[PDB]
């Protein structure tokens, strides 16, 4: 520590609770719900996926910050990542791991379309 | 926001982001193909683009051939974003186009969100008769005379696979001599 060292890992707490939730699978489902039609089950790619992949990803961590506020009133995404984004290299932990899996695209591809498979 | 800032502070050390472009008919997916040891015999043009997750050197190579169509063309810049190296593939042949090709390839060095990626010319379709020498590609595409970026010309044929690697090979000890200068200057400051 030691003083607003807290804050930081108080956030960290969320950075598991939110996004193990069952409630994050939900939204996910319900984007994913608006395209099970528009993923091919081929090994190339349409150039419609990037434009959704980035919509995809600027609603999870748009989620995430609101959902830190649910629970953390005052708290500031632009803040925490600044310093976050240096000054505290306890990042690097089975933790952010987690949360940069939405940056992998191949992933996202993949368990987008083991979505449009289930509801076929 | 936060993940894309994440993901490039984070990001592997050994895994490298190559994008391959240049116009179409080209042979860029057929390189690709003809790399991992996959069959050329079945390539159509490709509309959108082919991600080849693929080791190599001790390297993670991910190589991303995005469709060289004219109308295509606009969308290329979605995939600009944290590219290691820029893989420029030429239809030496095609020498009608030739003029379209270095005004392609002016317009991708001045992106600055390619800024830093090391540039690799491949003059395919080495094996056809009316393949131009690699020196009347290079005063083409005015490929000297560009302050911009390291860059290498490569003469080869996609479909025997000849020459594909001496230039990859090239690509890494120029990408990772530009990432041990990193080291370097970062840990002695
Ligand atoms: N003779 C010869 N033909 C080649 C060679 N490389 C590629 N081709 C041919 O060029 C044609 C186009 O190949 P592609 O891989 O689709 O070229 P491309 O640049 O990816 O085309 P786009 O998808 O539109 O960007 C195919 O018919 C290939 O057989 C080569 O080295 N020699
Ligand atoms: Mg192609």
């Amino acid at each position: 520590s030691s003083a607003s060292d807290a804050e930081f890992d108080a956030v960290v707490g969320y950075l598991e609770d939110i996004i193990m939730d069952d409630e994050f699978q939900l939204l996910q489902r319900n984007f994913m719900d608006k395209y099970y039609l528009e993923f091919e089950d081929t090994e190339e790619n349409k150039l419609i996926y990037t434009p959704i992949f980035n919509e995809y990803i600027s609603l999870v961590e748009k989620y995430i910050e609101e959902q830190l506020l649910q629970r953390i009133p005052e708290f500031n995404m632009a803040a925490f990542t600044t310093t976050l984004q240096h000054h505290k290299d306890e990042v690097a932990g089975d933790i952010f791991d987690m949360l940069l899996t939405f940056t992998d695209f191949l992933a996202f591809k993949e368990m987008f379309l083991d979505y449009r498979a289930e509801k076929e | 926001g936060l993940l894309t800032i994440l993901k490039k502070m984070k990001q592997k050390e050994r895994e490298l982001r190559l994008l391959m472009l240049g116009l179409d008919n080209a042979g860029k997916t057929t390189i690709l193909k003809k790399f991992n040891g996959e069959d050329i015999d079945t390539i159509s043009p490709t509309l959108g683009f082919n991600i080849k997750t693929l080791e190599h050197r001790g390297f993670k190579l991910n190589i991303w051939d995005v469709g060289g169509q004219k109308s295509l063309r606009s969308y290329w810049r979605n995939y600009f974003e944290s590219t290691d190296g820029l893989i420029w593939v030429v239809d030496s042949a095609d020498r009608q186009r030739m003029q379209d090709c270095q005004r392609e390839l002016q317009s991708l060095l001045v992106e600055e969100r390619l800024a830093g990626a090391t540039l690799l010319i491949f003059a395919n379709k080495q094996d056809l008769p009316g393949a131009l020498s690699s020196n009347a590609i290079r005063e083409v595409l005015e490929l000297d005379s560009i302050r911009s970026h390291h860059w290498c010309i490569q003469g080869c044929s996609a479909v025997t696979g000849e020459n594909l690697l001496p230039g990859i090979d090239w690509l890494l000890d120029d990408i990772s001599s530009r990432i041990f200068t990193a080291d370097l200057e970062h840990h002695h400051h």
